[PDB]
RNA sequence: AUAGGUUUGGUCCUAGCCUUUCUAUUAGCUCUUAGUAAGAUUACACAUGCAAGCAUCCCCGUUCCAGUGAGUUCACCCUCUAAAUCA
């Protein structure tokens, strides 16, 4: 658990590292700020002009538990229990 | 066990006593419930003070008598509300007993109501899509004839004295089962004052 | 899918209806009245008080 | 992870994103697509992705599919009146097909808005009763009324034990 | 033909909208509310501007100004006055025609009094019932205590005037007495404390100007605009004052003399403005900044 | 409540009813009041029935309904 | 459910707690339980005065017209409510009761005046 | 005459539509034949006692 | 589940059983006293009180309500069309 926790966090790609890799602005959309386009990172190098192709159907492998809860199917009597502040 | 800050509960949190015991962390930062297991009970203790007797490990509020949960003590109240979501923590979150959490809840609402505590006030839309004032509800309704003449809306509302022959007819029918004849009723209730 | 026919129910149903016609009580039997107790002996019912006289 | 290729197709959010709600006339939809042939690429993508979306918004329409029965991919709709509607879909992307059938056999935005208004009228904000159907249950949940004897015991005057002690 | 221009006049609103301003940050300020993890998109420069353009337009809808209404006239109209019902009852009987289709304005709320008079309910009483039976989010049946003078002073001391207007707009109707009271009282605290910037880029700016123009108290607001290098906006404010008071010495004089720019401001500054010295002095410190740019 | 197979309590066997005494003044006035009252009601009820029957007819085969049907039918073709 | 005889009736469904009644105007059947199944709820009635001293009688008058137009009957207390509202004429017996009360109170002043005269 | 509330509503309907006619709206009670309460009813619709007294 | 304890001389991987959380019933020990909500284990026997009458005779009601959960895809939709209510 420790050696994996530190490994996952070590491969954590930053917003500017992303902007540089894709060469495009990384725009944050916050529901608490409406459609305000907050630019968190921009490519310091040359910016690109071709809109990244938006694939209508994303070929991402979802996790069943995530979708299970999203659709209100996970009813664990132990999840979201009142606990002391951490 | 009386507090000098009873009347000015805002002063304790400003004094150096507070700033030495707590500093910048909330008063509940160092409270750990004592409980069986790894998952705490979902309800905290009812009250830490029973008949002026303090329990073993008193909650944050009940271990310092100088902490008065008043709608005026805005600083204390702020500690028990999210600084990011504007929500009152649950009692298990901070460990304040059931008694104090309810008092706190009232205090939070009172300060918020009185304008002492800041909270998000959303921008709402108008109630009515159309503001036209052409409907009769706002216009003038033609008064009814009976209303104009101050008459009972329907004629049979008023008392109509029955004819003598008709009145006598029923006396024949209900012989031996008759009440005292009643004259015209008083127009205004003769309610004895 | 199919329901067991309630046969005895139907038998008694017809039987009862028929037997009522055969044993129809007459007006002289239904609407008789005892002028002493003021009660119809057929059903032992007391007529209303406002009809006694 | 979730099983299958493109697992998103098996999520309610994806199934509720269908924009083709057939009119009440449409009863049976048959899809005669080919499995191979570059020309029919759009036809099979429609069956892979959208038939799930169509059948969801239209749970009573019988969707039927046939592979390699004819040289050309084509749809056909059977309406209640008896009119059948051949939609040739060769050399046409799945999203184009999705919008074609929406145009010729889909409800307009006005019809959908009207249906949504009907649901609004079912839940009348004033109707008091179980929160499964209403907002409030009693009228003691309205501010400034007579509260329930549970939370705040009512004055002995109002209670039928001490006003009966005054009656008797 | 020429009629007293009302606020809703498109000519008028356009002016007031320009003066309001569109501070995107202020309109879409982060809120203190149940937060959810943000989202991210990779946007080309062109796409970023389109995200801005659609964000601009959305803010316009947000800053749409409440229509100023004249205080509603109390409804005092009876229907029946039966004397057989006098003394019979001890309580009122408010009858609300709850119906989904009826517009709240065009609703029938009648009351049977103990006296027996079948009246129509007061404007106040009506709104109470609309809420009881058609609860709106953010509206309360009992007047919140924050609207008391003691509590409003605290809200003003904290520079929370914009918030008070949102509470007042949600609780009370635009034509209610209570509404106008709070509406105007707020404008006063702002004027006395010179906090005209607090309400800028909000949907309440127009209502703020409309109040001041009708009281001939545009001085402070006009000064502020000049101090913030908003001459173009200041001129529009002076123009609006002229249109709403055509039969004035300054209004006709400017028309006859076609005064514009600095000349237009000075004439009103010396003649009518009660802070001419300060306005002239404002246009004199401005003169220093103008001289530097010219140099 | 009791069924028809349940007998009458021996206690209540002898129970004869008692005629409520009648005030001839109230009786006649109330009798006339009821007459007019129940007639105004019967008048109102019939009026609402016409409205209900009209709403069904107009929605089913009314001019506005028939135009919408043709509008959709013309659009369909 | 199918009842063996009955008609749609507009009645008051008794809710609330002990010593705290609250009625619900409901279009039900002539044979359904008082608090049982109903076809449609046509408003409510708070029989106890609120903080402002009034009785709160919401009435879905639009729908009341439709149900009466289909044959809906009305219970005695329901008729009297529409009277006090003004949708229907005042109930006949309502008036007769006021008269009886006033004639009882006529007797009362005769007796009460005597009490004050003595003491 | 119409009852209090109904009259107030009918008027507004006329006014709202655009009808300015102030003709007092009323009913047609003449059509309603108020039959006497003691009028002989149809015996054909009346029931009959069963052979069983119960 | 934010998990924890338990295989072994020990370590990993699997794995079951338990623990911590929330209810309801019954017991033990306690159980000052105010409101409200609920309250046979048993479709096994009952003391034998009380719960269907009202109405100028007919008619109408007593087939509803209130119970129980023994049996059990006859409860919801559609098509036809009864019996009621709409004088
Ligand atoms: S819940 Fe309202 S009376 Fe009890």
């Amino acid at each position: 658990l420790t050696q994996g926790l530190f490994r996952g966090l070590s491969r954590q790609e930053t917003h500017q590292q992303l902007a540089d890799k894709k060469g495009l602005h990384v725009v944050e959309i916050r529901e608490e700020c409406g459609p305000l386009p907050i630019v968190v990172a921009s490519p310091r190098g040359p910016l690109r002009k071709d809109p990244e192709p938006e694939d209508e159907v994303p070929d991402v492998k979802l996790d069943w538990e995530d979708v299970k809860t999203a659709q209100g199917m996970k009813r664990s009597v132990w999840s979201n229990l009142k606990r002391a502040a951490t | 066990p009386i507090s000098p800050y009873k009347d000015e509960p805002w002063k304790y949190l400003e004094s150096e006593e507070y700033q030495e015991r707590y500093g910048s962390r909330p008063v509940w930062a160092d409270y750990r419930r004592n409980h069986k297991g790894g998952v705490p009970p979902q309800r905290t203790r009812k009250t830490c003070i029973r008949r002026n007797k303090v329990v073993g490990n008193p909650c944050p509020i009940c271990r310092d008598h100088k902490l008065h949960v008043d709608f005026r003590n805005v600083k204390l109240l702020e500690q028990f509300v999210c600084a990011h979501t504007g929500i009152i923590f649950y009692a298990p979150y901070t460990g304040v007993c059931v008694k104090q959490h309810k008092r706190l809840t009232q205090a939070i609402q009172k300060a918020r109501d009185h304008g002492l505590l800041i909270y998000h006030i959303p921008q709402v839309e108008p109630r009515d899509l159309d503001f036209s004032t052409s409907h009769g509800a706002v216009s003038a309704t033609p008064p009814a004839p009976t209303l104009v003449s101050g008459d009972p809306w329907y004629p049979w509302y008023n008392w109509k004295q029955p004819p003598e022959r008709e009145l006598s007819r029923l006396r024949r029918l209900y012989q031996g089962h008759l009440q005292e004849e009643s004259g015209p009723p008083p127009e205004s209730m003769p309610k004895m004052p | 899918k199919k329901v067991r026919p309630r046969l005895i129910a139907e038998l008694a149903r017809r039987v009862r209806a028929l037997r009522e016609q055969l044993n129809r009580p007459r007006d002289s039997q239904l609407y008789a009245v005892d002028y002493e107790t003021l009660t119809r002996p057929f059903s032992g019912r007391r007529l209303p008080v406002r009809a006694w006289a | 992870p979730m099983k299958g290729r493109f697992p998103i197709r098996r999520t309610l959010q994806y199934l509720s994103q269908g924009n083709v709600v057939f009119k009440d006339s449409v009863k049976v939809m048959t899809v005669n697509y080919n499995t191979h042939g570059e020309l029919g690429e759009g036809a099979r993508k429609f069956v892979f992705f959208n038939i799930p979306q169509i059948q969801y918004k239209n749970p009573w329409v019988q969707i039927m599919m046939f592979k390699n029965m004819t040289p050309s991919p084509f749809l056909r709709f059977y309406l209640d009146s008896g009119e059948q509607v051949l939609v040739d879909v060769e050399t046409k992307s799945n999203k184009e097909i999705m919008e074609h059938i929406r145009k010729i056999l889909g409800k307009n935005e006005e019809t959908l808005r009207e249906e949504e208004e009907e649901k609004k009228q079912l839940s009348h904000p004033a109707n008091f009763g179980p929160r499964k159907y209403c907002l409030r249950e009693c009228i003691c949940e309205v501010e400034g009324q007579v509260p329930c004897p549970s939370l705040v015991p009512l004055p002995k005057e109002m209670r039928g034990k001490y006003k009966a002690a005054l009656k008797a | 033909e020429t009629k007293k221009p009302t606020f809703m006049d498109e000519e008028v609103q356009s002016i007031l909208t320009k003066m309001t301003g569109l501070n995107l940050q202020k309109t879409f300020k982060p809120a203190i509310q149940e937060l959810k993890p943000p989202t991210y998109k990779l946007m080309t420069q062109a796409q970023l501007e389109e995200a801005t353009r659609q964000a601009v337009e959305a803010a316009k809808v947000r800053l749409k100004m409440p229509p100023v209404l004249e205080e509603r006239v109390p409804i005092n109209d009876v229907l029946a006055e039966d004397k057989i019902l006098e003394g019979t009852e001890t309580t009122k009987y408010v009858f609300t025609d709850i119906s989904y289709s009826i517009p709240h304005r065009e609703r029938f709320i009648v009351v049977r009094e103990p006296s027996g008079t079948l009246r129509k309910a007061s404007w106040e009483e009506r709104d109470r019932m609309i809420q009881v039976y058609f609860p709106k989010e953010g509206r309360k049946i009992l007047t919140p205590i924050i609207f008391k003078e003691e509590n409003l002073r605290t809200m003003y001391s904290q520079d929370r005037h914009v918030d008070v207007l949102n509470l007042c707009f949600a609780q009370f109707e635009p034509d209610s007495t209570e509404y106008i009271k709070v509406h105007h009282k707020t404008y006063e605290d702002i004027d006395k404390r010179g906090k005209y910037d607090l309400l800028r880029s909000t949907r309440y700016f127009g209502g703020m100007v409309w109040y001041f123009v009708n009281n001939k108290k545009i001085d402070g607001l006009l000064i502020d605009q000049i101090q913030r290098d908003l001459i173009d906006d200041a001129t529009n404010l002076v123009q609006l004052y002229h249109v709403l008071h055509p039969d004035g010495q300054s209004a006709q004089g400017a028309k006859d003399q076609a005064a514009e720019g600095i000349n237009l401001i000075k004439v009103f500054a010396k003649t009518e403005a009660q802070k001419g010295a300060y306005i002239e002095l404002t246009l004199q410190t401005y003169q220093e900044a103008l001289s530097r740019h010219s140099a | 409540r009791k069924t028809r197979h349940d007998p009458l309590a021996k206690s209540k066997i002898e129970r004869v009813n008692m005629p409520p005494a009648v005030d001839p003044a109230e009786f006649f006035v109330l009798m006339e009041r009821y007459q007019h009252y129940r007639q105004t009601v019967r008048a109102l009820r019939m009026e609402f029935v016409s409205e209900v029957q009209r709403k069904v007819h107009e929605a089913r085969a009314g001019v506005l309904a028939e135009r919408k049907a043709l509008k959709d039918a013309a659009e369909h073709r | 459910k199918a009842y063996r005889g009955g008609h749609l009736t507009i009645r008051l469904a008794l809710g609330g707690c002990t010593n705290r009644p609250f009625y619900r105007i409901v279009a039900a059947h002539n044979k359904c339980p008082r608090d049982g199944r109903f076809v449609e709820q046509l408003g409510s009635y708070d029989p106890l005065p609120n903080s402002h001293g009034e009785k709160l009688v919401a009435l879905n008058l639009d729908r009341i017209r439709h149900w009466i137009g289909c044959g809906a009957h009305l219970s005695k207390p329901m008729e009297k409510l529409l009277g006090l509202a003004g949708f229907f004429p005042l109930h006949p017996m309502m008036i007769t009761n006021a008269e009886r009360l006033r004639r009882k109170r006529a007797r009362e002043v005769l007796l009460a005046s005597q009490k004050t005269d003595a003491e | 005459p119409y009852p209090p509330l109904l009259r107030a509503m009918i008027i507004a309907e006329r006014q709202k539509n655009g009808d300015t006619s102030t003709e007092e709206p009323m009913l047609n009670v003449q059509r309603i034949r108020m039959e006497p309460w003691d009028y002989p009813a149809k015996q054909e619709d009346k029931g009959r006692a069963k052979g069983t007294p119960v």
